[PDB]
């Protein structure tokens, strides 16, 4: 198990792990997952962690003939409807020569005391497709695995993790409802019908 | 190590809920039979009162 | 763009619409041929007038049946949310108000099929009883018909 | 009662689990994961406004059908030695039916509130379209249920009326102010959703 | 600025209000007409006094409507979810205060008219009672009012 | 500091509070009343003596009233989780203690009416055994005022 | 894109097609055929000319297998929601509109054929009102036909 | 490169095939064996003619298992999803198909049985019948394999 | 590697199959015990005989704990999610093939016993039905193993 990024600030501000990292250009793939977690090199520069707002840039230099740096921004702040401070993983930002493509990230949010773990982080359609964009871009990637911590991190490891895997999500809700509406009323035509009965009897 | 989560699939939603309301089908539909043929009229009501 | 959910909702206010109107009908052709078994005994030339009833019975799951097809036809691949929640709106109203039509029919079709048995007179009154039972399952149709083309 | 028994059982069954998958997450720290705004965010406005369209004209057919049938029953079975009945007290079935018409303009004076958003985050959606269509749900469901209750009181008053209708023809005249009464409640209903969509506005 | 959700509860508030006042109403008048109507065969000249027990029926209705018109006129699509909240509990108050004092006038007043069908001198007796009753609408009235003015 | 939905089970609590209550006492007044009904045919004499259950119950109902009102009056914008619990459980314990007390009072009320018609002497037996029943009752509200004025 | 679940609605369709109208079906045999043996003791020459309604509920069964195998034979791997959810609205149609059909057969057949016994000139009616009830179904697998082959 | 659950769905559909059809199987023999015994007492010859709505129940069973068996010998470990959600279904439609089937055929045959006690000529006719209800196991079973061997 | 709770689901399916075996089983019994005191108090040479029946009902919780034996010596900490369904499958399949024979046994063993107290030729045919019942049971053993050793 290769360890997570861990960007220091006097201590672990940021652990950010995959169990697979892959970044592609031009459809042309690309794994990173060995260039990211283990690497004591690691280009880390250009990280910053506020106490609200933390910017995790991961650069590869030979990468695709350019030094390209993905950046993962990130804040926390205070939600009035809870006393809970809740981080959200705000946007990507992935600098290459002299240009920046940037990827809104959907789902990726929970109480900042707890990390936040996803299975396929990743572009794709066909994985989740939690980093979206309007304007098409040559730049896709995936994170398999991945799990990050921004705020309120404690040694090496992660808190708790709040993940985007739940029981339901909006569209098995709005189904179960309006299933539940039919199941009421078949239900009231069933029971209407099955109190039907024939007569015992006939007249002389 | 690392504390690392675990490794929930992304489709949790989906086969939590066909599990759930599949099983809660099946189960229902065996109760419902098993209590109609439990409560099955005896059948020997020609001979409920022969024997009392 | 849109969730490839979205045309779940409108298919199935269609089968609700087929569904629960069929469910009313069937309760009426139960009822009123019920009825008009215990009435044909003593008096089988009313057979004839009496499955008036059974027939508005009918007529309710056919109303169903438009509003399904019309819900039928207009599902396309890319339905949006609105255009499928406005056809699930229109396949329940449709749907429940048959098959409340149907029960008040088939009740009052069962009635008065053996009072009409009884005393002749109460004929055209059962009848101006079921047309209004009737045009409740209309009503949701009406309504089926503004919402699956709002 | 087996099915009495079932829907007990059902009924038991979903709120101990309720209960007790509530006392998990407040006390296993995952409050959290129970978003209430998420469900009421992300769940469509459309639902909302269509199922209340939906009820409001459907709950409406209900009650004007249970109390059509309920009086119709009572007026056929009097009307075989007195079938003066059919001719004087399909007023009772009037009123009955008057409820589904409540239904149907309630419907339309929602279902003129409906408009697309072209937008699925919250934030864009916003208070407006999700305000108009937690309202579109609400006055649906107002008018359909108070629709249901006045017809099947309508309908119980006007079987009485016919029953006694049949023994003496002087009572009917008498005993329509209580249907009177039992409609107002319709009425009032209608009023409460024309004020509950009054400032309602999606798009 | 506020919750996008927040004026679900006040929405629902107002539709509770009014929708388990008109329950309370719908079934005192219909248990008490249905007493009334049978009474009337035998005393048909105590019909209009035993409307009474309907008119205090009726009357639970109208609070939940007030309330409810309060709950329709206050409620923005941007109030806080304190003010949400409290038009909730208001509706709530207000709607099964009403279907409870509902209840019991509906049972109060059908066994009340029966019993001044058969006894005169309970007529006074059954008001009494139906007041009894019937304040316990108007107490919800007063918290919902409470409930909602805050 | 405090969550914007904290309010949410204070409110849970004056509604409550104000509803169970209603309930219990409308079961109260509802049962009372039927049995006074019945005993009102032979014995005309005894209404307004056996109305003693309708007022025990309608007391029931002012308990809920008070605490509601109380509630209703302790509840603010940023009213923390702990004082927004402690009204929720207020409002539940005098709500549900007077539904108890009143179910009790409607049960024993009928009863007692009903054998009074027979037994002169059991109407002070009937007395007594009401306030134990009140007394339930009672107990809620000391219980709600000590939750309530925490 | 294509999701792995997306056939598990089109299976559940085909399953239901099946299921329901045999469900339908089989009450439609079951009641009527206590009706024929019931009516069979006294008149044993009616007994092969009153199995039409036994005869009407093998053909809902059989509109029920129509859809469940129309169905079953459009089931790709790559089925999108779209479709899947097609075919769930289709089977769901069928089988419960048979289902509903099923109910009607089995009343109006079994009162129709212990009828028949007393009144023979009620055959004729029973036959109509059966087709009124045969025409549900029909209704049905026209919908689901609408549906699936879309 | 398969989920791990997607046999789950499989199984399931085997165990169903079983299970249902079993249910339905048992009442079929345990009603028409009520029938059968109490035709016993009066006609004895007649039992072995009488055993044949148990054969068709037990054929019921029969199906049931045969379709099992094809999916307890389709399943692998790496069966895919949609694959797995066929045999589920495959199955749903054979057990409740069965179900349905040995349901009627048990009343017919009790009812049958019943009633060629008193009249024989009624035995052919309950024979047709059986077969009509039998069928309805047969669909299912067709379209299990349908799904099953898709 | 598999997840650590994959053997929950292998366990259960033993659980099962020796569960509702048992419960089928004993429902058989207890009605077939009933039975033969009914039959005892005037035909007490029957009473070796009419145990065959309880034999009958026996034979189906050995069938269940066959299985539960069998899946008890197939669990291992690292079984593979799909061998634990498999398990749960056959143990399912197996309980409650054995609860509808169970209920079939019980059923036909009480009537044919009560019957052959007074025709004694129907004893033969209540054999044939009750084997006809048994073999349900049996077809769920098979499945299981069929299931169980795959
Ligand atoms: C006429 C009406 C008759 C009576 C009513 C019966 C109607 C039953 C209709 C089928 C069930 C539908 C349930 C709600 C789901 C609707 C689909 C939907 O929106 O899903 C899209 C969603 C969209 O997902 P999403 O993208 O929103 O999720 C977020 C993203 N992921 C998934 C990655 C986390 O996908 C699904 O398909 C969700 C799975 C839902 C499956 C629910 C289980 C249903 C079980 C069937 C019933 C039991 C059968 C066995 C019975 C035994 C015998 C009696
Ligand atoms: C019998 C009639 C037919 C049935 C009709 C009624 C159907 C009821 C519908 C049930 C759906 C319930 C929602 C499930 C999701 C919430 C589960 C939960 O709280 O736990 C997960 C929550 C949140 O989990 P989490 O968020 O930490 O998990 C991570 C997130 N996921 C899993 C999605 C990746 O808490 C736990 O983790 C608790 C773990 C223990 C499980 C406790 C479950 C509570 C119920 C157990 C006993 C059963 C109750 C009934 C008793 C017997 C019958 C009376
Ligand atoms: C009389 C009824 C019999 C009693 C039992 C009723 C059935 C309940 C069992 C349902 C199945 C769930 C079993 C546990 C499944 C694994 C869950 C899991 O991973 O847990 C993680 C959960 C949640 O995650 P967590 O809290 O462990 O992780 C830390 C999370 N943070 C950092 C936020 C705090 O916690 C556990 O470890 C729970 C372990 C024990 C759970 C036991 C089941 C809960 C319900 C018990 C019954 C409740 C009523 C008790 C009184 C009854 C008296 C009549
Ligand atoms: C049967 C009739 C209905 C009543 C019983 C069922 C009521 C609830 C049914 C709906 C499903 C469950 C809802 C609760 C969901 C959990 C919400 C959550 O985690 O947040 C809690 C919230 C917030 O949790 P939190 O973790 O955010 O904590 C707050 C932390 N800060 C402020 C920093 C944000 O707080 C509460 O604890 C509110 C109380 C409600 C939760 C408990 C539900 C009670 C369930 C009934 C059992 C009661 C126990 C006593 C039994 C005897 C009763 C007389
Ligand atoms: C076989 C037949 C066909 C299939 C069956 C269809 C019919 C039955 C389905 C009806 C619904 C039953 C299940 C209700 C579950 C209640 C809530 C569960 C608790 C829970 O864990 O929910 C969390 C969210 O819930 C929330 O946000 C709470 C919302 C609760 C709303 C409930 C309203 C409906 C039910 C009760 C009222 C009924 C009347 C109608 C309104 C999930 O958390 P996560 O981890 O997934 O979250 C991810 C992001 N945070
Ligand atoms: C008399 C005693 C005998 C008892 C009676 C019989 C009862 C036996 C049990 C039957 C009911 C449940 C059977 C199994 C349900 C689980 C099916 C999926 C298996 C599973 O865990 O899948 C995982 C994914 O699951 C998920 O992502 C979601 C799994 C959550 C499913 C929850 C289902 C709810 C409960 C259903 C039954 C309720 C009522 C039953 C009567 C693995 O997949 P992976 O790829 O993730 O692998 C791991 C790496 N991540
Ligand atoms: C109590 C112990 C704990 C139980 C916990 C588990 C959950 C409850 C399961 C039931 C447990 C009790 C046993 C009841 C068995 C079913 C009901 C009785 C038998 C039955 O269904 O047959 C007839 C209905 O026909 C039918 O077979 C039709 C029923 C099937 C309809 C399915 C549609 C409903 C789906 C659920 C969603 C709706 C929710 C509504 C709240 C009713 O018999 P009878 O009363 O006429 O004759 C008197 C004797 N049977
Ligand atoms: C003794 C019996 C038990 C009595 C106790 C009461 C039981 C009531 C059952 C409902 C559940 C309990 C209520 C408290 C828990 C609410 C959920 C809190 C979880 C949470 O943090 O969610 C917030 C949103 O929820 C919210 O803020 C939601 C606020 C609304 C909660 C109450 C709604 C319950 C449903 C009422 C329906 C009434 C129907 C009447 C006909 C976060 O949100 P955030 O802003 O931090 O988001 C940050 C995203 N980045
Ligand atoms: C492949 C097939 C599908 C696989 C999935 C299914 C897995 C198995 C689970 C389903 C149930 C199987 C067991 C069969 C139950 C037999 C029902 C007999 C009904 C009966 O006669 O009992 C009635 C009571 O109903 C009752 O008491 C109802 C039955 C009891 C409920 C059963 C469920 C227990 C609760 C489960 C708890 C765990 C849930 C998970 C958290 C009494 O009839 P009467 O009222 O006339 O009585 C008067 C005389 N005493
Ligand atoms: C991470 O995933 C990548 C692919 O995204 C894996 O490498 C690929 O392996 C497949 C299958 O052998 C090849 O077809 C691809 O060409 C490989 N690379 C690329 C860039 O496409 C890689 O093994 C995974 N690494 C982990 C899990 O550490
Ligand atoms: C370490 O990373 C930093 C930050 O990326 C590199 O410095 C420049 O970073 C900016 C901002 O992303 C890029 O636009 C430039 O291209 C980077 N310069 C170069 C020369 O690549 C820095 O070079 C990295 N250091 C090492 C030793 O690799
Ligand atoms: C930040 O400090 C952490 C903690 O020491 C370093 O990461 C750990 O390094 C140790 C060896 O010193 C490894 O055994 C652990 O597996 C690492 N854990 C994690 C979570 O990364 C990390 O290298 C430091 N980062 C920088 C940029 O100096
Ligand atoms: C035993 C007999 C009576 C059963 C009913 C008759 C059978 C042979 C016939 C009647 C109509 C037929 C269906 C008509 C049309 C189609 C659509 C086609 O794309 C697949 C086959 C399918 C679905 C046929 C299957 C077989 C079928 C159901
Ligand atoms: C039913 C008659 C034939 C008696 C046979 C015994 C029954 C109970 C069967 C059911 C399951 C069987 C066991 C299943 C698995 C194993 C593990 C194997 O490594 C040795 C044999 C052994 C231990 C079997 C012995 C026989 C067994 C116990
Ligand atoms: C009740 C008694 C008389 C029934 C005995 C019949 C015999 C021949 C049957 C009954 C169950 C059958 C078993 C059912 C399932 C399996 C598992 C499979 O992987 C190999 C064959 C095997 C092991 C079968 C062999 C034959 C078998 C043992």
């Amino acid at each position: 198990i290769h360890p997570p990024v861990s960007y220091n600030d006097t201590a672990p501000r940021i652990l950010f792990w995959a169990q697979n990292f892959s970044v592609a250009y031009k459809d042309e793939w690309k794994d990173l997952t060995s260039l990211t977690f283990g690497v004591e090199n690691l280009n880390l520069t250009g990280s910053f962690w506020n106490d609200s707002f933390a910017m995790l840039s991961l650069t590869y230099e030979p990468l695709f003939g350019a030094t390209v740096t993905f950046k993962f921004i990130l804040a926390s702040r205070f939600y009035p409807v809870s006393a809970r401070y809740w981080f959200t993983m705000e946007r990507l930002e992935i600098h290459s020569n002299g240009s920046v493509a940037h990827f809104n990230v959907s789902q990726v949010t929970g109480p900042s005391i707890y990390s936040f773990h996803c299975e396929y982080v990743s572009s794709l359609s066909k994985k989740g497709s939690l980093l979206v964009t309007n304007v098409p871009s040559l730049w896709q990637m995936t994170l398999h695995n991945f799990q990050i911590q921004a705020f309120n991190v404690t040694g090496e490891q992660f808190s708790y993790a709040s993940d985007c895997a739940g029981f339901f999500s909006p569209g098995i809700w709005m189904g179960l409802l309006t299933t539940l509406f039919m199941l009421f009323i078949f239900t009231y035509g069933l029971h209407m019908i099955l109190s039907l009965k024939t007569m015992d009897r006939f007249d002389d | 190590p690392y504390n690392l989560a675990y490794k929930y699939n992304l489709e949790y939603s989906v086969v939590f809920n066909l599990v759930l309301w599949i099983m809660t089908g099946l189960a229902l539909a065996v109760i419902i039979t098993s209590y109609n043929i439990w409560n099955m009229d005896p059948g020997y009501d020609s001979i409920i009162y022969r024997m009392t | 763009n849109n969730p490839e959910y979205s045309s779940f909702f409108g298919v199935m206010g269609a089968s609700s619409a087929m569904v629960f109107s069929a469910m009313g009908a069937a309760y009426g052709t139960a009822k009123s041929g019920t009825g008009i078994a215990a009435m044909s005994v003593m008096r089988p030339e009313l057979i004839m007038k009496s499955i008036i009833p059974v027939v508005m019975a009918g007529i309710i799951a056919i109303y169903g049946l438009v509003v399904a097809v019309l819900i039928a036809n207009s599902l396309t691949d890319g339905i949006t949310l609105y255009r499928s929640f406005l056809q699930l709106g229109a396949g329940l109203s449709v749907g429940l108000s048959g098959l409340a039509a149907g029960f008040a029919i088939g009740i009052v079709g069962d009635a008065g099929v053996r009072g009409t048995a009884q005393q002749p007179r109460l004929f055209v009154g059962m009848i101006l009883i079921l047309i209004f039972a009737e045009v409740l399952g209309l009503y949701g149709l009406i309504v089926a018909l503004i919402l699956s083309t709002k | 009662t087996g099915l009495e028994l079932l829907y007990l059982g059902i009924f038991v069954a979903f709120w101990a689990c309720m209960i007790v998958v509530g006392i998990c997450y407040t006390i296993f720290d995952l409050g959290f994961r129970f978003d209430v705004a998420w469900f009421l965010t992300e769940t469509s406005p459309f639902m909302w406004s269509n199922l209340g369209i939906g009820l409001a004209i459907s709950l409406s057919v209900v009650g004007a059908a249970w109390g059509i049938y309920i009086t119709g029953s009572s007026i056929i079975g009097g009307g075989v030695k007195a079938p003066r009945i059919k001719t004087k007290n399909l007023v009772s079935i009037i009123f009955c039916e008057a409820v589904a018409i409540y239904g149907i303009i309630m419907a339309i004076v929602i279902s003129n509130m409906a408009e697309p958003f072209s937008a699925t985050d919250p934030k864009a959606i916003g208070h407006r379209n999700y305000h108009a269509g937690y309202s579109m749900f609400g006055a649906g469901l107002t008018v359909g249920l108070s629709n249901l209750f006045c017809g099947v009181c309508v309908g119980i008053v006007g079987s009485g009326a016919a029953l006694a209708d049949a023994q003496n023809p002087s009572l009917f005249v008498k005993i329509l102010i209580v249907e009177i009464f039992g409609s107002a409640i319709g009425l009032f209903g209608v009023i409460v959703a024309i004020l509950q969509t009054s400032r309602v506005k999606m798009g």
